[PDB]
């Protein structure tokens, strides 16, 4: 009993049901995989996600909106912070992260851009970012890193796969038949 | 055969309750044989052409 | 007697009652039309 | 039997309908409200193609037809002999597959993944419902559906296609056919690169995602994205079945006459 | 919905629209048997 | 001979080759997550599961 | 008696309906393709006027 | 979802529902009378 | 008998049972429309005598 | 009946409606189809009318 | 929840019964318009 | 009476005017047929 | 629903009003028996 | 005899026993009908007027 | 449960009572039948 | 009405309006397809000039 | 939405429905006199 | 003997032995049915005298 | 001889008595048609 | 679950096997008076 | 399920169930014997 | 005797049932064709 989840009844087949908070715990959708405590490096032996803040010659493509000082609106349609740093793909020129600064500030949290969705598909008034993944309130337990410049591959399943696991466990409603 | 007075079919010397009909498959469709089969009711081959 | 009305909005006693005497005077009427053959006999005489 | 890393993923919820009743794995295969619904009219719709081939005249597996009615019948639910059977099988087919996208639906949600897989395979069913449900509806009769035949249905496209003296000059066609084709050389492309770098050159490393870019650079002077690649796919290979169901549902419904003759519009262009 | 007190008297003015409503029909129908006798 | 044709021994071969491919491509695709976890014990079906496979990264 | 430990209930209601609700269709479409038994066209003939199968005589 | 709004919607339902019938009634008389179908 | 609306969502109800009665009102008249003896766009204004007529 | 404490009767009676619907259906359009009971057209026929299949 | 079964059941076995009765005199009214045996 | 216990009278009524309803609509329907009384007077006043 | 006091007297209502309903649908056949006797 | 009656709803009963009495009353008047011949002879006397 | 033993003493009085009932009135029913059209 | 404090007043209108167009140019083009009722074609004519479906 | 609003909208979406219904009993009026479909 | 279900478990061998004994009492039943012989839902009532037989 | 009733529900054995008495008088009632003919002779008496 | 509702349980579902094999018992004998296939 | 005292008191009932049906059956296979013999 | 310990005494009659019923109903088939007993009765009273 290592994964904090026990079967529904005693018929084989039968889905489990978690016994403490998915979210955290990491059953389900909210599962990550035990991958290497190490940075992915590019091909010159540096790390491939990093801050734009580490790496002056990377900016943002001319018509594109600056994410940095815009709102983040959670699931709940409750601004749950603020973005002020992009954490970018050196081996792919991309948007991987986005920083999160809260409301109370206090703490930052790191956002992946596979959960942002922009006003209108982004074709109108680009002035938020939509997550509709997590509420506010769990925007505090995304798991942190243990450095403020890279990222391994450990903890970046670990904030996907929080995000991911959200989808099921942000409200009661969303693990339930729909008629 | 049909019995004279009853008017019943008589297969193999025995009536039938019942009006007969003569089974068939979908459409009278017959399972298709050699492939030479595929040329009696057809024309024959055509002439050699003229050069 | 006044018993069975406990409960009950006289707004939709009323508005059923009358869906149930309109539609029934409607279906009434076209079957004593049919039978009587009323306006036949008068149409057919204006329009001689 | 479940693989290594399989047990913490089976959880409850993320069904569209039922509970724990319809939430259970039946061996490999998870079995929801939908997978029941899926086995019903795969049950039904399969016997009746059995007992349509015990109906003709063999059980040769290459020969068994099952035919669509006459056009007589327009819109009607004919004999059973007659194609009235062609008519339910095609009732079940259709409730299978709307079954088995909204089970991959529920499959997706429980696993905190994308929709992509079920409206990707809509667009199969879409061409599907083309052929058999929206066309005849236009044209007033189920009898222009495909026969269910593995060789039955080659000589009812063939005869189609004739049906307008060359099928090759249908506009639709022609970009549905350059679908098929450029979705199967990126396919290609994509395949042997993946490979190529996951098993390279014996007793040299494995590349990296710069490796493919710079290849794709220097073979063609452009890399589209490893996120590109994927949405290309998934665009081609819908887009094949898309432009598919517009190119068969103009003949006839739209265009009656052949499709050569379609192609004046651009021979007296004033210019 | 309506209390037992007003009850009594809906039902009071109900009963007697129907009686009215009766009433008017019985001298429709007699007057309609007159004109034209269905039987 | 008279009803074996070139285009049903091509053919014949061809089948032998996608079935042997088959074979090839279902081995292939367990190399991971297996073997599998049953009550029973460990469960391969066929093809069985191959060797371990090992790659090779560039040094830092 | 015991087979419900090892089988859920629920899950063998819910299979054995399916099957027979197939099961039955399955049976009345093959009837109604038959001749003798297409019911909906000819249930008002007696046993004397159904239809009877048979092969096509030597001669 | 309470006791108080179920039966104050059951009233409204209840009624357009018996409206909806009878409408279909006089149409299906009135259709009849233009041309039965028995 | 209002009980039955603390097991169903009435806007479910309501919006499932209006669009079943219009796809079955609309079908139920396309019926007609596609018949002979009630195609009343065309025919219409023959009277029941001279209505068409399946054979006997 | 303890039968409702192992199937939810919201989801039965859902279930059963959708049958009965398609089962109905079915029937319906059968039946329209045939000859003998094709009652938009042949309706107004007497049973003596009626067609028989032979 | 034992006792709302219960009710229920009373509901159901009303609804279901009643249900087919109406449909055994619809049957009645088409076996007179037009017997199919 | 205790029959009634437990029991909506409303539902009650409900049940029997709907029974009451439809039994009386079929049975009029087949006094119809069996008396052919609306057939021989509506004959009666459309022979002009 | 209802209780013992409540059926008790709802029972009375409904038995006159079932009784009452069958003279009057007695009165009804005999009418209809004396214009077209149906046996 | 009246332990019957034990643990069973007594409305269950009634709704059952109206299915049963309702639904054996239209087959034998159905029956009925067919054997006596009855609304076939008597209107025939009355659709020929 | 429901219809304990007092309940069910009750009301199988009122039930067999019922019966009965239905019982004689089907027999008056079936010997007007009688007189108008025998069946054996 | 309390319906619609059930049902968005912005939502419904809007579909009403779609299905209203939708259904009104559904009934323009049936009778515009139809022989009676062609009226850009035959709409001079009177109505006992117009066509009428065959009594067969 | 206070619910005092809806009332004030139920009054014009009531008006609107039953005008429209009016006008296009009109004009089925007018389509009558020109070519009956009865 | 018995050991074999320490080998197979129960379950999942009465499981593959019914769906295979469903399959085949299918397939003998369609293929019965296919045949002149033994198209009992059509002849059926046939004498075994009566009955098709194949050529000699 | 009562021992074979233990442990069984007396409501579940009533019913299933009454699914066997009523097929089975079902299935010989017509059986019973068949051999005597009964109402077919008095059918021809009545509809002749 | 427990053995006092697997007792309960198989009395129902025996009784309905009964209930339904009788009936298709009864429907058999209907349709070979009818319609014999042997 | 049931108990030893109530098996056999069920058991009396349905003895005397059983017996009583048989003989009212009997009977009416002795009047159809009169009206139509079967052998 | 000691065969029957260990063995459910309802297994054992509701195995009994399908065994006598089954064969009781084949046998049955069996006499009717030999005697030809409904055959010849039937035939008597439906022929006059
Ligand atoms: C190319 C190379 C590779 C080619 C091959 C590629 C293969 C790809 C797939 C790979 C996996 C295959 C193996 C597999 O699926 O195993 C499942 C099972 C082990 O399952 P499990 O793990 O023990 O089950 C877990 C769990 O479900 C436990 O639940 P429980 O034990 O309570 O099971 C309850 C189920 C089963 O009860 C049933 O009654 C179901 C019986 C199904 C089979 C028989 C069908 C016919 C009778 C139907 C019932 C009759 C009344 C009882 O109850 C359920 O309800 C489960 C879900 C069933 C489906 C949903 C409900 C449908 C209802 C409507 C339709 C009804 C039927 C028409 O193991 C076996 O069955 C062992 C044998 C496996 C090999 C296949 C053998 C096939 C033999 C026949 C071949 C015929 C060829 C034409
Ligand atoms: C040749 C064929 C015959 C004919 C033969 C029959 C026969 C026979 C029957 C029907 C039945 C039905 N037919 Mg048809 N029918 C014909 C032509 C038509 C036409 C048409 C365009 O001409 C229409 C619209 C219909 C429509 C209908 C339905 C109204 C009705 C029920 C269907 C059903 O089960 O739904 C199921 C789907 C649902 C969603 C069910 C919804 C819930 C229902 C409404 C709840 C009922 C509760 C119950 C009344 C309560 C009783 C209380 C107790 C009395 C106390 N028929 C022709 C003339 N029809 C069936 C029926 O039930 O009739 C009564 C039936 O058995
Ligand atoms: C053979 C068929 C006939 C014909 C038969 C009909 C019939 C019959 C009708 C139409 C109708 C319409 N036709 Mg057409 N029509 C023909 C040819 C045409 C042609 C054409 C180019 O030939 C056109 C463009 C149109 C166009 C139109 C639209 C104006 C309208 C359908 C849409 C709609 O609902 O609008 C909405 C347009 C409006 C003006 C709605 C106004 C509504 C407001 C809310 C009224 C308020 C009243 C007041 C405020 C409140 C009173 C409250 C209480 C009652 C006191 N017709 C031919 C000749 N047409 C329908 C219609 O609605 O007609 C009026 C209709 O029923
Ligand atoms: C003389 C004949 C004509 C002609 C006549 C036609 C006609 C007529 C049609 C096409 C259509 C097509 N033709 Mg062509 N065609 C010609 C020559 C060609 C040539 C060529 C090299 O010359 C090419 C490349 C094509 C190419 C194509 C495609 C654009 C298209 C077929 C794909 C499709 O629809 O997928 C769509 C995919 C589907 C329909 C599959 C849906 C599958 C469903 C959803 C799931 C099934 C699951 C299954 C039952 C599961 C089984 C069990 C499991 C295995 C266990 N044509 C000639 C000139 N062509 C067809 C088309 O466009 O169809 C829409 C079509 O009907
Ligand atoms: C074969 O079918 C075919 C051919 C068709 C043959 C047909 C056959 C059949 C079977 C026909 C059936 C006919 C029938 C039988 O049921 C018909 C039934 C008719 C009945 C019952 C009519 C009843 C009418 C009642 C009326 C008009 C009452 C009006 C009341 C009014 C005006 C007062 C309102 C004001 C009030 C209350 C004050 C509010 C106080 C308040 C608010 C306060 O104090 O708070
Ligand atoms: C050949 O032909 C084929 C086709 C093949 C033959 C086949 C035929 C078949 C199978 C037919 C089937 C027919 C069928 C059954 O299945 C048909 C079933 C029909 C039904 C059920 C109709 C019912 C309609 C009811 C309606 C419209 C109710 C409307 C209510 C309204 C408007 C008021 C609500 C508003 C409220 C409450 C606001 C108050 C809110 C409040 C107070 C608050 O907010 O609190
Ligand atoms: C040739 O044709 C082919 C097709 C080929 C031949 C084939 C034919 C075949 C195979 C036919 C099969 C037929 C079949 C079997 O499968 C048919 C089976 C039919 C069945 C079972 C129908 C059952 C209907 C039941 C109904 C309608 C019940 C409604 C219940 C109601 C209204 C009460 C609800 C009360 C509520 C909600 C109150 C809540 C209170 C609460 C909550 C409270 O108080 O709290
Ligand atoms: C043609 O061929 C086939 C069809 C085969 C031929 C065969 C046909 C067959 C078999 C027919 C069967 C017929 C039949 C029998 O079964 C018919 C049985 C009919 C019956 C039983 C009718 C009963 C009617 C009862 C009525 C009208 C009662 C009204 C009571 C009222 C008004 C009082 C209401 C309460 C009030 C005012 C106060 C409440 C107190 C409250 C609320 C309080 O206290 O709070
Ligand atoms: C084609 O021909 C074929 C068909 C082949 C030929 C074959 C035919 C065959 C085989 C027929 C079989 C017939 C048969 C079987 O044997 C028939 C058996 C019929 C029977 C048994 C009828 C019984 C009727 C019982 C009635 C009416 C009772 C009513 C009782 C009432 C109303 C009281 C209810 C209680 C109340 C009000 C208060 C108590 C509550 C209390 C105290 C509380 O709440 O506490
Ligand atoms: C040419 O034609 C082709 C087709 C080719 C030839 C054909 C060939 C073939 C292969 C035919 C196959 C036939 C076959 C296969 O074996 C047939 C097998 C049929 C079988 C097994 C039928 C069994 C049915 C059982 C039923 C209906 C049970 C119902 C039970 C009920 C209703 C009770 C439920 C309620 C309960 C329990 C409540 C208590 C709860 C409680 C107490 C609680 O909750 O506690
Ligand atoms: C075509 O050819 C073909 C025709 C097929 C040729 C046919 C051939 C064959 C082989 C036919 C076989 C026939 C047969 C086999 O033997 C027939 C077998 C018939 C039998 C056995 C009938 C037995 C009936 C038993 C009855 C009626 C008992 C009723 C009991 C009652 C009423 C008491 C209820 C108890 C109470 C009230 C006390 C509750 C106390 C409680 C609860 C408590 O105290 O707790
Ligand atoms: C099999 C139905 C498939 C339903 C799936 C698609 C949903 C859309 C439903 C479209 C229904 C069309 O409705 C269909 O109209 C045709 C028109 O000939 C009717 O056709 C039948 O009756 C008409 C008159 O009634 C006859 O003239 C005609 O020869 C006969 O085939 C069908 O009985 C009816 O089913």
């Amino acid at each position: 009993s290592d994964i904090k989840a026990v079967p529904a009844d005693s018929y084989n087949g039968s889905a489990l049901i978690p016994t403490g908070d998915p979210m955290i715990d990491g059953v389900g959708p909210s599962s990550w995989a035990n991958r290497s405590d190490t940075p992915d490096m590019t091909f010159h032996n540096t790390a491939k996600i990093v801050p734009m803040r580490l790496d002056p010659t990377y900016s943002i493509a001319k018509g594109d909106p600056d994410p940095r000082g815009l709102p983040v609106v959670a699931a709940d349609k409750q601004v749950a912070g603020t973005v002020i740093e992009l954490w970018v793909n050196r081996a792919e020129p991309q948007v991987t992260y986005y920083e999160v600064q809260l409301t109370g500030s206090e703490r930052r949290v790191m956002l992946p851009a596979g959960f942002v969705q922009w006003p209108n598909f982004g074709l109108w008034g680009n002035d938020k970012l939509l997550v509709k993944a997590i509420t506010a309130a769990q925007f505090a337990n995304v798991p942190a890193l243990k450095r403020d410049d890279q990222i391994t591959l450990l903890e970046e399943d670990m904030v996907c796969a929080y995000y991911a696991g959200g989808h099921l466990y942000a409200m009661a409603e969303r693990s339930e038949p729909i008629i | 055969p049909v019995d004279p007075v009853t008017g019943q079919t008589i297969i193999n010397g025995e009536p039938v309750v019942g009006r007969v009909f003569i089974m068939q498959k979908t459409d009278g469709t017959v399972k298709l044989g050699k492939w030479q089969a595929q040329y009696d009711g057809e024309p024959t081959a055509p002439e050699a052409a003229n050069v | 007697m006044h018993r069975i009305w406990q409960g009950m909005d006289p707004q939709i006693i009323m508005s059923g009652l009358g869906f149930f005497l309109a539609g029934l005077a409607l279906i009434i009427h076209m079957w004593a039309y049919s039978i009587t053959g009323w306006p036949k006999y008068k149409k057919a005489q204006y329009n001689a | 039997a479940m693989l290594s890393f399989e047990k913490k993923y089976r959880v409850r919820g993320g069904t569209l309908i039922g509970g724990d009743l319809f939430d259970f794995w039946f061996g490999p295969f998870y079995v929801g409200f939908f997978g029941v619904t899926t086995i019903f009219f795969v049950t039904l719709g399969t016997l009746l193609c059995v007992w349509g081939a015990a109906m003709g005249p063999t059980w040769n597996l290459w020969q068994i037809s099952i035919a669509p009615p006459d056009l007589k019948y327009g819109l009607g639910l004919a004999p059973l002999r007659e194609g009235g059977l062609w008519q339910i099988i095609t009732l079940c087919a259709l409730g299978a597959f709307g079954s088995w996208a909204l089970r991959q639906a529920e499959i997706s949600r429980k696993l905190g993944m994308g929709m992509h897989i079920p409206w990707a395979y809509g667009g199969a069913v879409l061409a599907y419902a083309t052929l058999v449900v929206i066309r005849p509806m236009l044209l007033g009769a189920w009898g222009h559906g495909f026969p269910y035949g593995i060789f039955s249905h080659l000589d009812w496209v063939s005869n189609v296609g004739y049906q307008y003296l060359h099928f090759h000059y249908n506009p639709a066609h022609m970009i549905a056919v350059t679908f098929f084709f450029t979705n199967c050389l990126a396919l290609a492309m994509h395949g042997s690169l993946i490979l190529s770098v996951t098993n390279p050159k014996k007793g040299t490393p494995v590349g990296t995602s710069e490796t493919e870019n710079v290849f794709f650079r220097d073979l063609l002077g452009y890399s589209i994205g490893a996120i590109g690649i994927h949405r290309l796919g998934l665009f081609l290979a819908v887009g094949a079945a898309v432009w598919s169901a517009i190119c068969i549902v103009i003949s006839g419904p739209f265009w009656t006459k052949g499709w050569p003759e379609w192609w004046n519009w651009w021979l007296n262009l004033p210019i | 919905g309506m209390t037992e007190d007003e009850a009594r008297r809906f039902h009071g003015y109900f009963v007697t629209g129907t009686l009215g409503y009766i009433i008017v029909a019985a001298v429709a129908h007699f007057l309609a048997w007159q004109w034209r006798p269905w039987f | 001979m008279q009803y074996i044709d070139g285009a049903q021994i091509a053919l014949y071969a061809f089948w032998l080759f996608f079935f042997g491919l088959i074979i090839y491509i279902r081995r292939e695709d367990k190399r991971e997550g297996y073997p599998l976890e049953s009550p029973q014990g460990p469960r391969e079906g066929w093809p069985a599961m191959p060797e371990k496979k090992t790659y090779i990264h560039r040094p830092t | 008696h015991r087979i419900w430990l090892m089988f859920d209930p629920r899950r063998v209601m819910v299979a054995m309906v399916g099957f027979l609700a197939v099961l039955a269709l399955v049976i009345h479409f093959i009837l109604l393709s038959s001749q003798r038994y297409s019911w909906i066209e000819n249930g008002t003939l007696s046993a004397a006027q159904a239809p009877v199968g048979a092969s096509a005589p030597a001669a």
